[PDB]
């Protein structure tokens, strides 16, 4: 009944007596702990006492109660310091939850602690006794067999010792299942952590267990040096190589190393791999020569541009502005991309007297986009249009070296020192409108070119043009300084960029300025906090307009709430509508990788009295979910279609078209309606010329290479983040803002190929690799598993979805190491019995290499 | 296997609906086996969850009977039972810890105070009534009223009326039920009619005239006049005869606060309107109840702030205030604000709502 | 987000110079109608394409 | 627990837009009156 007995022996004098009633208390502390929190200043007053020795079980005693009473950090203290009162080993309620606590407070303590010293586990700032605890947990975890609680824990808690032990301890060098758990905490330690400095020691360390070898996957392998960016861990990468020297192999990872890594890294490591001793083969890979043959290939087999869907679309009308010429110009180019087709050009020369500088601008560098994939007769077209061959138009002459850019761009090297001459040169003078065009086509062509490498030749040079305040050439000029610089920038170009916006006086050069300085932010996070705080703290709507970018992109990938904060601010509360736009199309990038949230953001956004907003968000939700899937995500754009304000109509035309490219064609029985309609708007001219536009560019976007090539950005076809596809969608964000902005689409259509591939050097194998899959080679455009054949396997249209449901068969000369890659943008089977039947059908690649 | 699992938690809830007088034959016989039945793969499951799968309603229906105490015949130095009952439902009091536990965790809360109003001591009451508060939205209305009934009777010893007569008053509000409606009815209404006693405002029990049997009525109405009319000779006299009646609903309490109240009751009626009331005629009605402490009392009833006055006893007058306030600063304001807060909380539930 | 729009749509509505009240002569069958308006003069006029 | 850190995730782009509901609802009020004086 009563605790009372117990209590009035705990009060009455003599130890011996207070050390039985401790014990009499004790059996049934929790089921009367009510009475007894009343007394624990007594109970208290015994483990303050250092003489008494029966203190531990008075401190014991007291966390019970206070447990039952909601203080669960001081009880948790008190079993530490009682110095045996803290026992896991025990099974309870008591303990089980205690320890739940124990973990939360070490975790959230590691956090801050880390951030002063990243050696605190290692020391006495987070106290014996509590470490021990923890110790404990891992130890417990680690019994059970099951790693990724283990490691869970210790990447919460920031201990690194733990990370290495349990990789370390486990391997049977089964070995699969360790290699499992080692590429799930890499993909974890980038996307759900933020801070740089945990990151780098776990990806560095994690490389050198997997770099032992008995089962590690390439691709991972590959990934950690991309994103980091370090030398050493390269060397020894393609030190490995030479011991363990296997054909197979060493395409494996080239192959991976052309698609993943950034220019001016690429360079750095071949540099490397010369001055250490170097295999021939990997400096060819690294080309890029070998991907360009292959898309080619690919549209010249696989066909079904359309072109009577382009033929119906000229001619419904030639109203509705010059816009409308550039719009068929457009969808031109991104139908016939790497086919080689001029279908449009030919027809219409009179359709190019209709036209207006701009969109003659347009249709120059259409040809751009179309010879694309050549690199020998890419420029070999645009001879006829260069200067000291002079042109038909200096309208054409101009969209002549923007078109070779962008055939060439990241390999631009010799024609890039070729085009710096005339930039330079018509600085010093040439204010005709002529001239102007010409330096504007220049600095375009040329920023695309030295993309992602740094020349500070080629920043001054292009300084020099926006000093002459052309409002045609520094548009071009401020790309171009953004394009090359690309990275982490210099403090320099920051400083010297952002005066000088408010100092000179344009709206065309205030509008290429903002984007300008937001690009050569890429990757920094909290090092381009300082830049954004003084684009936001302008008052000028252009500099704003530019802010959300740099966001976007120093930010890039690794989603981060506080960024994403930042741009819902400016997004509400300003007046200026041209910033709302851009900022929710800003909030897209960071949340690349969280792509099931935007469809509750966008929920909102879509409701909104400024257009400005539903236009911005059809791009938005679009940008973020290109590369997969979202079902519901198309259930909001369909409003916006037919929403009666022109520009939000031909937004979410655009938007729609970059999502399900061969997800179309009655996979999804509306998306023949939303077809039907891009038709419908076209030969109606009682619809206006946005909203035709709409359509129009829209139809080229879907039916894009021939209705085989695809619009990502999360890509499903080198599975890794693309410095291209982000900015390449910024540039595509402006489109009537300055016109000749669309081609950087061109940087990011990605090939579906599914071909059979070799280990060893190319030939050309193309078999069918008889998987179960659905119909989306069968459903497209017009003019599941079960382990059975199929009707067609290799090649086709098919889905990049789908390609990963058939599978390299082991029952040729084509052997699998990997259950297929994964990706299908450049194939890969290893191929184990050289120059053997299982096909033969060299390309055009193998009549010259 | 995943039916089997399902098909044992089916079983050992309907084996305690049964259980009540259905193919049934001592309720205490068959407890041990209820105990059992109740801890594998059923409480044992639930450790982070609560949930109207498991309810206490059910054990509560069947302990209930038991602490009658013509089972244990008081042979015995404590009742074993209730230890382990009491050891089991504070074993449930660990696991809630008031992240999604306020459902069943408040029928156990219930259940303790009841123990302690049957003959436990209600000091410790006070630590259960706070750790058990955490946002309610998962309570039945039938629960929150069982629950305030409870907490009123726990009040009332601690000599808090008004936080008690808030939260019957509350309680009858709730439960739409025909079934509590019947004799747990007449209990609820016992308990506000002795709240009205105690603050001594009591009005008449109109409002109960049609809603109690008429046997109750009367010795209910006796004991309110008592107080009423302010005889302590009256008041004796109802409490003598109707001695059963109070003994036997256990609010035999009344009798040690009520006595001091209705002597101070009697003396309010009498006049203190003016700003001298003559000493003689206070003096006179005292003197009946008592003429050895008529200074003694006059000063005491003063100072517990019942009524207020002044006396000078060197010139025997006793001097008085008119008992009615003013509206010119504050206190009226503090009305208007606790008013404002009410709304504002109804407001919020509305547009939640 | 409803209210906001429906004073706006107010705000535009009742901002016109208004319309004059007319009536159908006769109906012509190229498409223009004969209306003779009330205050106006009598004039031959192009209907709507949509009516 | 791979998938709790996956979940807690999903659960934090939640957060930080049941928060953004309120932002935009702020904002929408005085938007209103203006509106309302207008006409």
């Amino acid at each position: 009944t009563t605790a009372a007995p117990l209590l009035a022996l705990l009060r009455e004098n003599q130890d011996s007596v207070k050390t039985y009633a401790l014990e009499s208390i004790n059996n049934v502390v929790d089921q009367l702990w009510s009475e007894i929190s009343n007394e624990l200043p007594d109970i208290e007053a015994l483990y303050d006492d250092d003489t008494f020795s029966d203190r531990e079980m008075a401190a014991l005693i007291a966390s019970k109660v206070y447990y039952n009473l909601g203080e669960y950090e001081s009880a948790v203290k008190y079993a530490l310091a009682a110095k045996d009162r803290f026992d896991i080993d025990e099974k309870s309620q008591f303990v089980e939850t205690i320890v739940s606590k124990s973990i939360e407070m070490y975790v959230q303590e590691a956090s801050k602690q880390y951030t002063k010293d990243e050696q605190f586990y290692t020391k006495d700032i987070i106290d014996p006794k509590l470490t021990s605890i923890f110790e404990r947990m891992i130890e417990k975890c680690l019994k059970a067999s099951e790693l990724k609680l283990a490691l869970g824990i210790a990447l919460e808690g920031y201990r690194l010792d733990i990370i290495e032990s349990a990789l370390k301890s486990k391997l049977d060098q089964s070995t699969s299942e360790n290699v499992k758990i080692i590429n799930y905490l890499l993909t974890l330690a980038i996307t759900t952590v933020t801070n740089s400095k945990f990151r780098s020691s776990i990806l560095r360390k994690s490389f050198d267990f997997l770099m032992n070898m008995p089962n590690c996957d390439y691709l991972t392998l590959n990934k950690v040096v991309v994103n980091l960016n370090d030398a050493g861990l390269a060397l020894q990468l393609f030190k490995k190589l030479k011991e363990e020297n296997d054909e197979g192999l060493s395409a494996q990872i080239a192959f991976d190393l052309v698609s993943s890594a950034s220019q001016q890294l690429l360079e750095i490591l071949v540099t490397e791999l010369t001055a250490q001793g170097y295999d021939p083969a990997l400096l060819n890979i690294l080309s890029g020569l070998p991907t360009c043959d292959y898309y080619n290939t690919f549209l010249l087999n696989n066909k079904n541009i359309d072109i009577g869907l382009l033929n119906k679309s000229k001619s419904s009308l030639d109203g509705k502005f010059s816009l409308f010429h550039t719009a068929v110009s457009v969808a031109n180019g991104f139908m016939h991309a790497g086919t080689t087709d001029n279908s449009f050009i030919k027809a219409n020369l009179p359709w190019l007297g209709k036209a207006q500088n701009w969109a003659k601008f347009t249709a120059t560098a259409s040809l751009g986009v179309i010879h694309k994939g050549n690199l020998l007769e890419g420029k070999k077209v645009m001879a006829p249009y260069l200067p000291g061959s002079r042109a038909s138009s200096r309208f054409i002459k101009g969209g002549s070296l923007y078109g070779l850019g962008l055939i060439y761009a990241g390999f631009g090297r010799d024609t890039t020192d070729y085009l710096k001459n005339i930039i330079v040169e018509n600085s010093g003078t040439s204010g005709d409108e002529d001239v102007d065009v010409l330096l504007h086509g220049a600095s375009l062509g040329i920023g695309l070119a030295a993309m992602g490498s740094a020349n500070i030749e080629v920043y001054e040079a292009l300084k020099e043009v926006l000093y002459n305040d052309s409002a045609t050439s520094g548009e071009a000029a401020a790309l171009g300084m953004g394009l090359c610089m690309l990275g982490t920038g210099k403090p320099e170009a920051i400083h010297d960029m952002f005066t000088y916006s408010q100092e000179t006086q344009h709206g065309n050069i205030t509008r290429g300025l903002a984007v300008g300085l937001a690009l050569i932010n890429y990757g920094r996070q909290e090092l381009a906090d300082d830049l954004i705080t003084k684009m936001l703290a302008s008052d000028e709507s252009l500099l704003r307009y530019g802010g959300a970018f740099t966001i976007a992109l120093a930010y890039a990938g690794t989603g981060n709430n506080s960024a994403v904060k930042r741009l819902l601010h400016v997004a509400v509360s300003d007046s200026n509508d041209d910033v709302r736009r851009a900022a929710v199309i800003a909030l897209g990038f960071v949340l690349l990788r969280d792509y099931t949230t935007v469809p509750r953001i966008v929920q909102l956004l879509s409701k909104s009295h400024n257009a400005h907003v539903r236009c911005g968000t059809a791009f938005a939700l679009g940008i973020a979910c290109a590369g997969k899937g979202l079902q519901s995500a198309i259930d909001v754009l369909d409003p916006l279609t037919k929403d009666p304000v022109d520009f939000v109509r031909q937004a979410a035309m655009i938007a729609l078209s970059m999502i399900l490219i061969q997800q179309t064609e009655k996979l999804n029985p509306q998306v023949a309606d939303i077809n039907k309609n891009f038709l419908s708007v076209i030969t109606n001219k009682h619809q206006e010329g946005l909203a035709k536009f709409g359509a129009c560019v829209a139809q080229g976007i879907m039916n894009a290479g021939g209705r085989n090539v695809t619009i990502q950005l999360e890509n499903a076809d080198t599975g890794t983040l693309d410095t291209k596809s982000v900015v390449g969608l910024v540039m595509f964000s402006q489109f009537w803002y300055w016109f000749p902005l669309a081609h950087f689409l061109s940087l990011s259509f990605t090939p579906t190929t599914v071909i059979g591939i070799r280990g060893s050097d190319q030939a050309i194998p193309k078999f069918q690799m008889n998987c179960y899959a659905k119909e989306d080679a069968f459903s497209y455009p017009r003019m599941k598993y079960s382990s059975k054949p199929y009707k067609v396997d290799n090649m086709t249209r098919i889905l990049p979805q789908q390609s990963r449901y058939i599978s390299f068969i082991k029952d040729d000369r084509f052997v699998p190491v990997r259950k297929f890659k994964g990706n299908n943008g450049v194939v890969v089977l290893r191929d184990r019995e050289p120059k053997e039947p299982v096909a033969l059908i060299e390309t055009v690649r193998q009549m010259k290499d | 296997k995943t039916i089997e699992v399902t098909a044992e938690i089916n079983c050992f809830m309907h084996l305690l609906v049964q259980l009540f007088l259905w193919d049934s034959k001592e309720l205490e016989q068959l407890v041990e086996f209820n105990r059992k039945v109740v801890i594998p793969n059923l409480l044992c499951y639930y450790n982070l969850r609560s949930l109207n799968l498991i309810n206490a309603k059910l054990w509560f229906y069947i302990y209930l009977s038991h602490e009658t105490l013509a089972r244990s015949s008081e042979e015995i130095n404590s009742d074993n039972q209730n230890i382990i009952l009491r050891s089991t439902m504070m074993k449930f009091l660990k696991i809630a810890s008031l992240k999604h536990d306020n459902e069943t965790k408040a029928m156990l809360i219930n259940l303790i105070l009841r123990d302690f109003l049957n003959n436990g001591e209600v000091d410790s009451a006070s630590d259960f009534i706070s750790k058990l508060e955490y946002p309610h939205t998962d309570v039945s209305s039938s629960l929150e009223a069982r629950y305030f009934f409870y907490l009123s009777k726990i009040n009332a010893i601690q000599l808090d009326y008004s936080t008690a007569n808030e939260y019957i008053i509350a309680a009858i509000r709730k439960a739409p039920h025909n079934s509590k409606s019947l004799g747990f009815l007449q209990q609820s209404n016992k308990l506000h009619c002795c709240i009205q006693l105690l603050m001594g405002d009591i009005p008449e029990l109109s409002f109960f005239h049609q809603s109690n049997m008429q046997k109750s009525l009367l010795p209910y109405y006796h004991l309110t006049k008592a107080v009423k009319l302010g005889d302590l000779k009256k008041f004796t006299s109802t409490i003598t005869k109707y001695k059963q009646l109070l003994l036997k609903d256990d609010t035999y309490q009344l009798c040690v606060r009520l006595r001091s109240n209705v002597i101070k009751t009697g003396i309010r009626i009498i006049s203190l309107t003016y700003k001298k009331i003559s000493l003689r005629d206070i003096c006179l009605k005292l003197n009946l109840d008592s003429e050895q402490t008529v200074e003694y009392m006059v000063s005491r009833a003063i100072r517990d702030g019942v009524i207020e006055a002044k006396i000078n006893h060197e010139d025997g007058f006793i001097e008085t205030t008119e008992l009615l306030n003013i509206y010119d600063s504050e206190d009226p304001q503090q009305v208007f604000d606790e008013r404002i807060k009410f709304a504002n909380q109804l407001h919020d539930e509305y547009l939640v709502s | 987000n409803d209210k906001v729009r429906f004073i706006k749509d107010e705000l535009r509505l009742l901002q016109e110079p208004g319309s004059y009240v007319g009536e159908v002569i006769k109906i012509v069958s190229d498409k223009k109608v004969l209306v003779k308006v009330q205050p106006e003069g009598k004039y031959i006029v192009d209907v709507a394409k949509d009516i | 627990y791979f998938k709790l850190k996956k979940l807690e995730k999903e659960y934090e782009l939640l957060t930080l837009q049941e928060d953004y509901i309120k932002d935009e609802q702020r904002h929408l009020k005085r938007e209103l009156k203006r509106a309302q004086e207008e006409v």
